[PDB]
RNA sequence: GGGGAUAAGCUCCGUGCGUCGAGAGGGAAACAGCCCAGAUCGCCGGCUAAGGCCCCUAAGCGUGUGCUAAGUGGAAAAGGAU
RNA sequence: AUGGUUUGGCACCUCGAUGUCGGCUCGUCGCAUCCUGGGGCUGGAGCAGGUCCCAAGGGUUGGGCUGUUCGCCCAUUAAAGCGGCACGCGAGCUGGGUUUAGAACGUCGUGAGACAGUUCGGUCUCUAUCCGCCGCGCGCGUCAGAAGCUUGAGGAAACCUGUC
RNA sequence: ACAGGAUAACCGCUGAAAGCAUCUAAGCGGGAAACCUCUUCCAAGACCAGGCUUCUCACCCUCUAGGAGGGAUAAGGCCCCC
């Protein structure tokens, strides 16, 4: 009830509709998943499937990857990564070991992706959390940009967790929602997400159709 | 002088307790003196030398008053404004076994030796239990005239 | 009390199973349930009616009394004729028609109306300003009825709305 | 719905009764219905 | 307020007799 | 008893009245002035006061007869109410 | 009768230092609610309303004068909320005001000089030990040592509205 | 977001004590941006320290065999390197 595959940013481009208008479509290559393995009720207590991406040379994979590979009796990937589903009804579609390929959506199909954002370092208030700073003149003593007050005086005396500050922002699962898909390319297994998709180019997503609409 | 318990000397059982429409004080209680141990004449307060305990029927727990929806426990984040509570009823249909633990863990000590007791503890939602082969001694709460 | 103490007739074809305190009536209309509680004895009174008895003389043994005499009066009344509110639509172009079970109203909103028949009652239109509710549970006749009665905001200045045949609604002017 | 902790049958018609542990006027002039509070 | 009458109300307890120092 | 608003943990006087000051220990949830009681040192001895005996907390989910349905108990007025 | 925010009463801790009005930045909390949402009564025809009950999730503008809080005005708005936290916050910023020495006007004083009268000017110190908080690591643990995939207790973020 | 459960004010159905009457005392219902789920994130240091899996899944010498100690290892990781 809910279709789901693995593939590779690249990066973005533009391309025109029959209203002459223009859309900023996100490139994903979608290669051929892979199902690895499988999560029931019986075994784990869950519905789900599990998926595989990518290609390694036979010697870099690890011995008990091997193992989960060859167990289920199919090759070693890269990245496996796990879809949650519902019950019977997503789960009496899937098949151990079959190919997945990106003509399970069609142009119009509503999605979401996940993935790993793009790092920023150790950020200050004025880039994480956008907080107007202080003045730049005016009899400023050297409060040009940091934050300004945190808390009371006696009462609490603390400092209220959650309180907002400087760290490090990037680096973290992200779902971007509702992005149409414009066109589906078969030839070369590549899909034309409409919007800006999280990630760097060559990374991980994993596209979904989406909640709110599927 | 006086006897005091050595390594050596604990005799441990596995009580087992029946909650079908008893009172949960009465219940907690009972259990309190168990774990602790204040039923047998070996009693140390420095010692955890009680007993093991199951609950079973433990959502067939029925209090009195209006407490089934009226009352409410509370719970904390630490953050601010991250109160947040739930009555009795919505607890029961959520997880029951939260409602005995946490009456009973008020009715013990909450020092260090109040945390190794809690691990003598087991509670289960329906009437059964996965330790038989301790072959558990049923308890009835019962009360002494004088 | 002076309700509580009385027996209950009992025509022919009406099958009363007391199995302890949960009751059970079967007639040609259905087999309707009840239940009462622990303290109060429903003997059958062996002239061909029910009885229902007391221990006590306090305030609950009197309050629950003439109640449970009073449900089984209806209830065996019901299993016997039944029950059949009668309402009516007053208005300028309101209207009501039924779908086969279901019930359609057209109540100047920009959409019509309908209701989901539940399991014990039928709708019966007679003109489409004027139809009925046949049920058994009273409890449930009213309920529908009045659910239907609080579909419109009431109106006292120029009448429109749903009332009970008998609703002797009241009145104002706006006069400018 | 007037509330107030005064509360009385100012008609003839004016009933006085106990709901849910609130006390409340109840008639058929709704100008009179009220309650405590 | 509160305060003070919490402690002016706490005097009133079983093993104080109705007294307390300030009150 | 005065001043004050017959308010103040306010201020000023009385009192073979008290305690604290200079006074521990027990009870009061913690609490100099409240109740009990006035510590020569020791004991792995016993009886009691105030207070309290469901578990935390040692001692009674004590006995008997009635009230309470409000979580009153476990803050509160003028007034209202079958 | 409340609440304890207002002008005040007592003078109980602090004068071998508790840094004081307003503004900025940053919050978080209460509801005795400005809008949105549900609702009862009308001297409520309808549109707009008036008053009352429940309700705190979110939001609650930019500008002119004044050091000013408060306020008044302009132009909009769904709406332009009331208050607390050392009248929140100066080891976070300002320093216009007030409250050092200069100077002047009015009034008082014979005079030195003073005014909860006025007027122009006038140094804002500190390398964060501990708690706290945002992030990130080392170590050990979960009855053998390890690698992958993850369930979810429990916590957080978001929650606005308008015009045709 | 949509929807969903239990709800506040509120609207009620059936109905006594109290011959009628009454939203209630026994019961049954509808019902808000608030509440619990749903939405996105974290998370088994959640000490009730989880689960499904896979690989390795086997050596030696001492203290006088007391239980420890001390070596060389597999799977694997780390350091150095780009």
């Amino acid at each position: 009830a809910r279709k789901g595959i693995l593939g590779t940013k690249l990066g973005m481009t533009q391309v025109f509709d029959e209203n002459n208008k223009v859309v900023p479509v996100t490139v994903v290559k979608a290669g051929p998943n892979v199902v690895t393995r499988i999560r029931t009720t019986e075994r784990d207590g869950y519905s789900a499937v599990q998926l595989a991406y990518g290609e390694i040379s036979p010697r870099k994979v690890i011995k008990p990857v091997a193992g989960q590979f060859a167990a289920a009796g199919v090759n070693p990937r890269r990245h496996v990564a796990e879809l949650r589903l519902d019950d019977e009804a997503a789960v009496a579609e899937y098949e151990v070991g079959q190919e997945l390929t990106a003509e399970i959506f069609s142009d119009g199909a509503y999605v979401d992706v996940t993935g790993t954002s793009k790092g920023k370092g150790f950020a200050g208030t004025m880039k994480r959390h956008g907080f107007r700073g202080q003045g730049a003149a005016h009899g400023a003593q050297a409060v040009h940009r940091r934050p300004g007050s945190i808390g009371g005086c006696a009462t609490p005396g603390r400092v209220f967790k959650g309180t907002r500050m400087s760290g490090r922002m990037g680096n973290d699962r992200v779902t971007t929602q509702n992005l149409k898909v414009h066109k589906v390319d078969a030839e070369n297994g590549v899909l034309l997400i409409k919007g800006a998709i999280p990630g760097r180019n060559g990374g991980l997503v994993v596209v979904r159709s989406a909640i709110k609409r599927g | 002088p006086t006897y005091t318990p050595k390594a050596g000397d604990t005799t441990r059982s596995w009580y087992v307790i029946d909650a079908s429409d008893v009172v949960l004080g009465r219940l907690a209680s009972a259990a309190a003196t168990l774990l602790r141990g204040k039923h047998k004449p070996t009693f140390t307060p420095n010692v955890d030398g009680g007993d093991f305990v199951i609950v079973i029927n433990a959502d067939k727990i029925a209090v009195s008053g209006d407490k089934l929806t009226k009352k409410f426990a509370y719970r904390h984040s630490g953050y601010p404004g991250g109160l947040r509570k739930r009555t009795i009823g919505e607890l029961l249909e959520k997880h029951p076994t939260r409602v005995v633990e946490n009456a009973i863990i008020g009715m013990l000590p909450h020092n260090k030796l109040g945390r190794q007791i809690q691990k003598k503890l087991k509670v289960y939602a329906g009437p059964d239990h996965p330790h038989a082969a301790q072959q558990p001694i049923p308890f009835e709460i019962k009360q002494v005239a004088q | 009390s002076r309700i509580g103490k009385q027996p209950v007739p009992v025509p022919s074809g009406v099958d009363v199973t007391i199995n302890g305190q949960n009751l059970s009536v079967k007639g040609p209309k259905g087999t309707l349930t009840l239940d009462v509680a622990e303290p109060i004895s429903v003997s059958r009174a062996e002239d061909g009616a029910i009885v229902v008895t007391r221990p006590d003389d306090e305030r609950r043994s009197r309050s629950l009394h003439g109640l449970s005499r009073t449900l089984i009066a209806n209830l065996v009344t019901g299993v016997t004729e039944g029950y059949t509110q009668k309402m009516e639509i007053f208005g300028v172009g309101y209207r009501v028609q039924l779908k086969g079970q279901n019930l359609e109203f057209a109540l100047g909103y920009s959409h019509p109306v309908l209701i989901e028949a539940p399991e014990g009652i039928t709708f019966a239109v007679e003109s489409p300003t004027k139809f009925s509710v046949s049920g058994i549970d009273k409890q449930k006749v009213g309920q529908i009825s009045a659910v239907i009665r609080r579909l419109r905001r009431p109106d006292p200045y120029k009448g429109k709305g749903v009332r009970y045949e008998g609703e002797q609604i009241r009145r104002k002017v706006g006069k400018t | 719905m007037k509330v107030n902790p005064s509360v009385k049958p100012i008609c003839d018609k004016c009933r006085v009764i106990r709901r849910h542990g609130r006390v409340m006027v109840i008639c058929s002039d709704p100008r009179h219905k009220q309650r405590q509070g | 307020a509160k305060r003070g009458r919490k402690k002016r109300d706490r005097k009133h307890s079983k093993a104080n007799h109705g007294k307390r120092p300030n009150a």
